[PDB]
């Protein structure tokens, strides 16, 4: 987009700095905030990934929840050693959505459905 | 199976209470903003008990209602305590539920999979408003009479059916004894429906668990409910009791209008008619329009937007901690809602017409704007990636 | 639309074919990269198109055991250009049927439909064979299927005995497993299959074969797609030798009380396989002469119930369940033997009877001439009737071009069948009983003699 | 696929209107 | 400050996954030039040409048809008969199957041993099979030796004889054959379905017959039956492959004699005592079995009814699924998609059986005892959605599949001769390919809806179940699931 990019717009670099600061202070990546109960396609995208990546995801989530309960933040060195925005989930999610659309176009039933609450 | 019994708390008799109160798993980083549901439950119970004991000394007739309330306060042992608890616990109950709603708005608790909970909450809010308004009448003062007149005659603005439904509602040609007795029966009935809706609300929440100040998956680190959140609820309850009793014992009339100590007189009108302090935002939105049909049908967008928030389906991050712009919009909406509240208690002239017409515009731009962040931010991973 | 015994009014009819149609000739075409394109024309409205590769279960190092079973299972799935959904849904769109198969020596892919769909069939087949991608989740699904089948793959004792024979009686590449085992299954993933395919599906080892397609169509369609495979010289074939051996596994104790049958077999070899042509058809007619029979069938009286073995074993001995005879003529080598199931006590007696039958066949002077002519006629009729289907014809073209380089016609084979005499069968049997003996037992085995007792009866 | 659904919707609307004119019987309308 | 993207285990694996997803991205048009997944309707006029079917009725009324093609080296000859298991009296029920088993062992001119040694010496073989309305004896032979096969057929049909010890050994082997028909249970389910959907009528009976009857089946019954039902007009002589029509008609006029000339046609035996579909259920409960099998069926069309084409299109668009198939969850029809995605069955197979004056049309699934109600729900949902809102891609795909199946099944000489004989007995004529196509592509969505409303919508059903079926919904559930209250 012409104005979403941080390269050409000065009101997006500030946004990414804020988000990166808030993600680092708890030590978790931007793709960790996607929930498998929310979209029901994140569930498949995560189901198809290798085991070690998902295990690292679970460990990071537990670390952040412990930090929040204790009301503190990671030390400065373990804050320097942090990389948010290093995705592991975008491409698989896009691929799953592409197959979903292509199956919808040519007739075809859905593969999994949200449950009525 | 366990071919011999172990515990009373896992037997069939206590299975429901155990599973849904004692052993239920909750996130371990819930803060103090998660106690107001239980606190509101206790407020509802207080209202019900106090009312069942007031209704043993009150007579619903136009000749007797005022004198029976004063008889309660002057001639029954401790009756002043009952009346003050009731008339101030209504205000406490509204305060607590407002804080509950704004908690839900902050950490974005309406999104999937928790929109049934939000819809049932909105229905509960409607029942609460109806019950309080119907029950502000039976003392039969000046404001009771004239507030009933204004609000229930606001229903003749509707096309052709208007006068018919107003006359059927009033039971006659004006607000008189029939309306009083009718409203008393409705007031005694509605809170039990409120109880049923509350229990359904809780079941709907327990079928997926609660959110947390982070808005992430939370199935790896959970703790039971007892004794870890029971003690936190206890702290909340004791602080609430101190506050409630400061209201009851040392300032029991600050939260009311003085004019309700004058018996109803249909001929003279008060110079400044307003309802209670917790209907003033709706009242200001309602008088903000110079048209009856528009004024009445502007409340409908309020409830439609409150009931249609959950069904926007692009936003991916729930908590406002990682969403600066939506956080700022939340605070600005709070300020605007307080401004409506203050305006709803003023005379209708300059300079209050403009300041009563713009805040509704802001209150609707809130429910219009939020999907735009949804879309514009769905594509955020692709731009900021490292 | 009237009832179906009233012709529809406005239908358009085509031009009927004459009563006599001149047969077509197989046309073989080779490309500079080494790939061969064959074809043929048939009167039927349906065209069968195949694809065959020289790769197989013997080109398996110790690291990639059981890869060909999955290559059979991962046949027509997500490719580089279209998904599994696309492949299935196009194939159903035109109405065609698609299959695949694997054996110890060569791979096969098949696709047949009506004749107006040739370019689509060729394009889909070449895409699904040449440019596959092995995503992990599909492979995991197939591996789960394979393990679930292996958990119940003991219902077929005949293939079990065949695999046991090919294990014990051989020691080289031909001893590799075809139906895989659990360790390789735990060891397999996408990368292994990808490397296997990349290494072994080269240009010189591929050949198309059409059974209802005029040559120009298939040639002009397959030139743009199949002319890009790079040139590489065919690596040499591995080595297998025939040795003696023995294998034994008494059935599970969960089957003993029910009166579990006994299953055992024998084996021999011939030094030259399909390259010893006149030897191969002598072996085939010998197989028909011995024949076989399960005695539990009710089919037509012409299915071989006057073979030597049936007449001289089953009409006399009621203990037997099913006698038989098989063969396996690979490239450059072959296998002949006998396999029988019967009551569990009658085992060494069955060994005696089988030994006597093989000995009687071996020596010269015991075989009647009318029996020889009967076997010759039955063989000729059977092969002529087998060549009638279109799929069998396509398979014949593909395998023959893979093994020789040119389709040797039916006349050659029939003339070779005419070249059988009692001296020739006697000589072939004498060559057959001059090799180590192989045994493989399964069932109630603790009553079975050892390899010593049954090797003692025969020669070296 | 649209025609059958929309026809059924129109007929269900007719049924709803008939029910309304059963519960209320106004000759002034 | 942070580690490079290669320093940790999970980063490397993530990069590998993204590399593969990258190498899946862009396709190549030259591999996507001629095929599309969207079904279309196409004309096949310029390939459907085929040789002629010369039919020559004779003064004795014995039709003779051949499909002459003079390039092959084999040919097949057979005698299809318009008699079967429908035309018995419930006191001689299995007489047809017994007669089939016995006709191969008489022929005084050549004893049994002579028969099989003679047929084996030339290298050919002959078979025989029967059903409720037809009986077949055909010989597959070499081209040079057709006249011998025709002589064998004529002699075995005409001058057969039956012996008492022959009768005894045959009844013993047939009692055995009955004893091993019980281990597969698909024919058991179908026998029960046919004996409850058609109770109190000739189609109710089974082909084998009661064991109460196989014991008392002496030669008198066989002779009376063969003299009554094996008549001159009720037979057709067919032959395909490398034969000539005129030679064949010569020796047919020469050898086929002595046939009983009775004025009894099949139509005037079916006209009285027709088939009446009632609607019932049989539930066999054992509970020691691991799997449950059941079938649910409506009524159907006749052979000459014009709607049988639409019924076959419907059966094609309600296709079959199996746990070892290559489709999986992408298999076109919605019923197969539901069963495959939700994993609620082992296999399902819609069927369509035609007859003269009646028929059947059903599903027949098999599954575990803890998924039976979901399976039944999906089955009935799709069966009714056909009558409500049939789509268009579905119908085009089903028509394509039916065309391909019908033509691809014809391959060889045995299928061709079997086609000729069967069609000459059912339609009274052989449908060409062009007329069959022109009828098949004349079924549209509207015709599907109309025929479904005629046959499916709110009609009775017949059920037959066996095994652990304690969770199978009762009859009222199935009966009420034949209409939708939302329309
Ligand atoms: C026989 C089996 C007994 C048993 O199972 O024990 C369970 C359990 C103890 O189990 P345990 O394992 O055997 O004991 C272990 C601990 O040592 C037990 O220690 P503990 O920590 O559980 O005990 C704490 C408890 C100690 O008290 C007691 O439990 C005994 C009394 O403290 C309270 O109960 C506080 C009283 C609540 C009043 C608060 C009212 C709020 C505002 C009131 C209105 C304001 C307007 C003015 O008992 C309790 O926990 C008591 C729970 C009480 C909560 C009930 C909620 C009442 C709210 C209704 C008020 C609505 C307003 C009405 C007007
Ligand atoms: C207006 C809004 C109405 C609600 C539904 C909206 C709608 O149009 O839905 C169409 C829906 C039709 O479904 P359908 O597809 O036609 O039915 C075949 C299904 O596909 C079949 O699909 P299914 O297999 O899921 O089953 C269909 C389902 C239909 O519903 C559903 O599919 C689920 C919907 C949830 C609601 C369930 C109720 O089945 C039922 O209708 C079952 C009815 C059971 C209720 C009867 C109560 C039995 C208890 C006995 C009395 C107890 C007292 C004893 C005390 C205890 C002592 C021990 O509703 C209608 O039947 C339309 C007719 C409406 C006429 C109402 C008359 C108005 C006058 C007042
Ligand atoms: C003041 C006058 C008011 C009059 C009524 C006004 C109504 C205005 C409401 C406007 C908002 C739009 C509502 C649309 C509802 C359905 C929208 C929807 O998305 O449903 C679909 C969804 C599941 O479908 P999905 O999986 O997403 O699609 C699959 C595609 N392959 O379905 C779900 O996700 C299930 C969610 C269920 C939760 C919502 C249930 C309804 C709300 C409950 C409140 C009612 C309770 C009342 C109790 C007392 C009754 C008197
Ligand atoms: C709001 C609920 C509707 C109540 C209402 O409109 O009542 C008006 C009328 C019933 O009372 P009404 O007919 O006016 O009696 C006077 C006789 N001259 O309405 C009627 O006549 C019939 C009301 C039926 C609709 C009720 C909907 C609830
Ligand atoms: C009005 C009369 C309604 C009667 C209320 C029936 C009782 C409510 C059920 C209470 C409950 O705990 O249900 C839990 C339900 C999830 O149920 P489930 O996923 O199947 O697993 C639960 C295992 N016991 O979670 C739920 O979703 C509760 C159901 C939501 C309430 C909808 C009620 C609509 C009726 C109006
Ligand atoms: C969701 C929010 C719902 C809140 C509902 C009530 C909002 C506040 C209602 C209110 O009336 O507060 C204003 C209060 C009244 O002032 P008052 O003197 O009674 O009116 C003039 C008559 N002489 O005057 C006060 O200043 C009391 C303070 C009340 C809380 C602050 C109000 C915010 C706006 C004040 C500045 C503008
Ligand atoms: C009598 C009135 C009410 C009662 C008794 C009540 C009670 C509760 C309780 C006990 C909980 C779970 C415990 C907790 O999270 O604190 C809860 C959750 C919730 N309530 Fe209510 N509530 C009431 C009114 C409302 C209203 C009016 C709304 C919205 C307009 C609402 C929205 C919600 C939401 C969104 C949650 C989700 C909690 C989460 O995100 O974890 N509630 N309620
Ligand atoms: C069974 C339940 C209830 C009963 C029997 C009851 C009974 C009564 C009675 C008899 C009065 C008149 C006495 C007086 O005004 O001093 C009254 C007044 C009132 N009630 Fe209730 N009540 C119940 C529940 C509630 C609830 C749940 C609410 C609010 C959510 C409520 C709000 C009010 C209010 C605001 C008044 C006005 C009193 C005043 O302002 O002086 N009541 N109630
Ligand atoms: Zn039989």
């Amino acid at each position: 987009q012409s104005f979403i990019d941080p390269k050409k717009n000065w009101f997006a670099a500030q946004h990414m700095k804020a988000i990166s600061k808030r993600l680092r202070r708890f030590g978790l990546r931007y793709d960790d905030l996607y929930d498998p109960y929310y979209d029901l396609d994140v569930k498949e995208a995560l189901n198809r990934l290798p085991k070690e990546v998902v295990d690292a995801r679970h460990q990071r989530l537990k670390r952040a929840m412990d930090l929040s309960m204790k009301h503190e933040y990671l030390p400065e060195d373990l804050q320097a050693m942090q990389t948010p925005f290093r995705g592991y989930l975008q491409e698989m999610l896009a691929l799953v959505k592409r197959e979903k659309a292509e199956r919808e176009s040519l007739g075809g039933l859905p593969l999994y459905q949200r449950t009525i609450p | 199976m366990r071919n011999q019994r172990f515990s009373l708390l896992k037997q069939p008799i206590s299975s429901t209470l155990n599973q849904h109160l004692i052993d239920y798993p909750t996130p371990s980083n819930l803060s103090y903003w998660w106690g107001f549901g239980s606190l509101a439950g206790i407020c509802l119970v207080i209202q019900i008990v106090t009312g069942v004991f007031l209704a043993m000394h009150y007579t619903p007739h136009v000749d007797l209602a005022f004198n029976s309330v004063e008889h309660v306060m002057r001639d029954v042992e401790g009756g002043w305590l009952l009346r003050y608890m009731h008339a101030n616990g209504a205000s406490m109950f509204l305060i607590v539920v407002h804080l509950h709603i704004f908690r839900g708005l902050y950490h974005a608790s309406y999104s999937s999979p928790r929109e049934f909970v939000r819809c049932l909450g909105v229905v509960i809010f409607l029942l609460m408003i109806v019950t309080a308004f119907t029950g502000y009448v039976p003392p039969w003062g000046q404001m009771s009479f004239w507030g009933a007149t204004v609000i229930t005659s606001l229903a003749s603005a509707i096309p052709v059916v208007g006068d018919t439904i107003v006359t059927w509602l009033w039971g006659g040609f004006s607000v008189d004894n029939a309306t009083l007795n009718r409203f008393f029966s409705l007031h005694h009935l509605l809170p039990f429906i409120l109880v049923g809706a509350s229990l359904l609300h809780l079941a709907a929440l327990h079928q997926y668990g609660s959110n947390n100040p982070l808005g992430v998956h939370s199935e790896m680190d959970q703790i039971s409910f007892y004794p870890y959140f029971y003690v936190k609820d206890l702290v909340g309850w004791v602080a609430f009791a101190i506050f409630f009793s400061i209201w009851i014992f040392y300032a029991p009339n600050v939260l009311g209008h003085p004019d309700n100590y004058i018996p109803a007189n249909p001929m003279p009108t008060p110079p400044h008619i307003v309802p209670e302090w917790y209907f003033l935002p709706i009242h200001a939105i309602l008088r903000s329009i110079p048209d009856k049909s528009g004024g009445v049908a502007a409340i409908a967008p309020v409830f439609i937007c409150l009931l249609a928030l959950p069904f926007f389906k692009s936003m991916y991050v729930r908590s406002s901690s990682f969403r600066p712009i939506h956080q700022g919009i939340f605070w600005l909406l709070l300020a605007d809602r307080l401004l409506l509240g203050w305006i709803g208690c003023q005379p209708v002239e300059a300079p209050f017409v403009t300041i009563g017409q713009i805040p509704p515009l802001v209150f609707f731009l809130f429910f219009a704007i939020t999907p735009i962040p949804g879309r514009v931010g769905r594509g955020i991973p692709n731009s900021y990636t490292d | 639309a009237p009832p179906l015994d009233f012709p529809l009014p406005g239908v358009t009819l085509p031009s009927p074919l004459p009563d006599h149609v001149a047969p077509g000739k197989t046309i073989v075409t080779t490309l500079p990269n080494g790939i061969k394109l064959a074809s043929e024309t048939s009167a039927g409205p349906a065209a069968s198109i195949g694809l065959y590769v020289d790769c197989g279960s013997i080109y398996e190092t110790p690291l990639t055991f059981g890869a060909t079973h999955l290559l059979e299972r991962m046949a027509f799935k997500s490719t580089r250009n279209r998904t599994h959904f696309r492949v299935v849904r196009e194939v159903e769109a035109i109405g065609g049927n698609v299959q695949a198969s694997a054996s110890r020596e060569q791979m096969g892919y098949t696709f047949d439909a009506l004749k107006t769909h040739v370019p689509e069939m060729v394009e889909l087949l070449v895409d699904c064979v040449r440019n596959p991608v092995f995503l992990d989740w599909e492979v995991n699904e197939q591996l789960l299927k394979v393990k679930a089948e292996v958990g119940e793959a003991s219902k077929n004792p005949q293939d079990l005995l065949l695999e046991a024979i090919h294990s014990a009686g051989y020691s080289g590449a031909l001893a590799n497993p075809l139906l895989a085992s659990e360790s390789a299954l735990n060891g397999l993933n996408g990368s292994i299959l990808e490397e296997f395919v990349a290494e072994n599906y080269t240009a010189p080892r591929i050949v198309l074969a059409a059974s209802g397609v005029e040559h120009e169509e298939l040639l002009s369609i397959a030139e743009p797609l199949l002319s890009d495979l790079p040139n590489v010289p065919r690596p040499e074939e591995p080595k297998s030798v025939y040795t003696g051996g023995d294998y034994r596994c008494h059935t599970e104790s969960g089957h003993i009380l029910n009166g579990q049958r006994t299953h055992f077999a024998l084996a021999f070899e011939l030094p030259g396989g399909w390259h010893k042509l006149k030897d191969a058809m002598v072996l085939t007619v010998l197989q028909m002469l011995l024949g076989g029979g399960g005695s539990f069938s009710a089919g037509g009286p012409g299915k071989g119930m006057y073979s030597r073995l049936y007449l001289r074993v089953l009409n006399e001995y009621p203990q037997f369940h099913s006698i038989s005879a098989f063969n396996n003529i690979y490239n450059n080598t072959g296998i002949f033997g006998i396999q029988v199931t019967t009551g569990s006590d009658f085992v060494s007696k069955a060994i005696d009877i089988t030994v006597n039958e093989l000995l009687a066949v071996a020596t010269s002077g015991q075989v009647d001439q009318v029996q020889l002519d009967r076997a010759k006629q039955a063989t000729k009729s059977a092969i002529l009737m087998n060549l009638e289907s279109r799929m069998v014809v396509s398979e014949d073209i593909g395998r023959q071009v893979l093994t020789y380089g040119e389709r040797k016609p039916v006349e050659d084979f029939l003339k070779a069948v005419d070249e059988v005499t009692l001296k020739d069968i006697a000589s072939i049997s004498q060559k057959l009983i001059s090799s180590p003996l192989t045994m493989a037992s399964y069932g109630d085995v603790i009553y079975v003699p050892n390899y010593e007792s049954v090797s003692s009866k025969f020669r070296s | 696929i649209q025609p059958t659904d929309v026809k059924a919707a129109a007929m269900w609307g007719v049924a709803a209107a008939t029910g309304g004119l059963y519960l209320i019987q106004p000759w002034g309308w | 400050s942070p580690p490079p993207p290669n320093a940790m285990v999970y980063d490397r694996l993530a990069e590998a996954v993204k590399a593969k997803l990258r190498q899946l991205e862009n396709p190549d048009p030259r591999f996507l030039k001629y095929g599309s997944p969207r079904p279309t309707l196409t004309d096949h006029t310029r390939i459907l040409a085929a040789p002629e079917t010369r039919v020559t009725t004779l003064p004795n009324g014995l039709r003779v048809a051949t499909e002459s093609s003079l390039a092959a080296r084999t040919a097949t000859v057979g005698v299809w008969i318009d008699a079967g298991s429908r035309f018995e009296t419930e006191e001689s029920n299995g007489t047809a199957h017994f007669l089939e088993h016995m006709i191969f062992k008489g022929t005084e001119k050549r004893n049994a041993r002579e028969l099989e040694e003679e047929i084996e010496n030339m290298g050919g073989h002959l078979n025989a099979y029967t059903s409720r309305e037809q009986t077949t004896y055909y010989a597959k032979v070499a081209d040079k030796d057709v006249p011998k096969a025709l002589d064998i057929l004529a002699d075995i049909l005409q001058n057969s004889r039956f012996d008492e010890n022959r009768i005894s050994r045959e009844r013993d082997v047939i009692l055995r054959e009955m004893e091993e028909v019980e281990g597969q249970t698909e024919e058991v389910i179908f026998d029960h379905l046919h004996a409850t959907a058609f109770q109190y009528t000739p189609l109710g009976r089974t082909i084998l017959g009661p064991a109460q009857n196989i014991k008392t089946i002496t030669k008198d019954h066989l002779q009376n039956y063969i003299q009554t039902h094996y008549t001159a007009p009720r037979m057709v002589i067919a032959a395909s492959g490398a034969v000539k029509h005129e030679d064949i008609v010569e020796q047919v006029k020469k050898l086929f004699t002595k046939l009983s000339t009775d004025p009894t046609t099949a139509s005037q035996l079916v006209a009285k005592e027709p088939a009446i579909f009632t609607g019932s259920e049989v539930r066999m409960l054992d509970d020691e079995i691991p799997l449950a099998q059941f079938a649910v069926a409506f009524e159907g069309a006749s052979w000459k009814d014009p709607d049988s084409i639409a019924l076959m299109v419907m059966q094609a668009m309600l296709g079959s699924w199996n746990k070892t198939a290559g489709g999986g969850k992408h298999m076109g029809s919605e019923l197969a998609q539901r069963v495959g995605i939700n994993e609620v069955a082992e296999s399902m197979m819609a069927f369509n059986t035609n007859y003269k004056d009646t028929g059947l049309f059903g599903v027949y699934a098999v599954a575990k005892p803890d998924c039976l109600d979901d399976l039944s729900y999906a089955i009935m949902y799709e069966t009714t959605k056909l009558a409500y809102r049939v789509s268009d891609d579905d119908v085009t795909r089903a028509r394509n599949q039916l065309k391909s199946s019908l033509l691809l099944y014809i391959d060889g000489t045995s299928p061709v001769a079997e086609d000729i004989g069967r069609q000459l007995l059912t339609y009274g004529r052989r449908i060409p390919f062009a007329e069959l196509f022109a009828r098949i592509d004349a079924v549209d969505a509207s015709t599907i809806k109309r025929v479904a409303n005629r046959f499916i919508y709110d009609k009775d059903i017949a059920i037959a179940a066996m095994g652990p079926i304690q969770r199978l919904p009762d009859y009222n559930w199935f009966r009420r699931r034949t209409y939708w209250n939302r329309y």
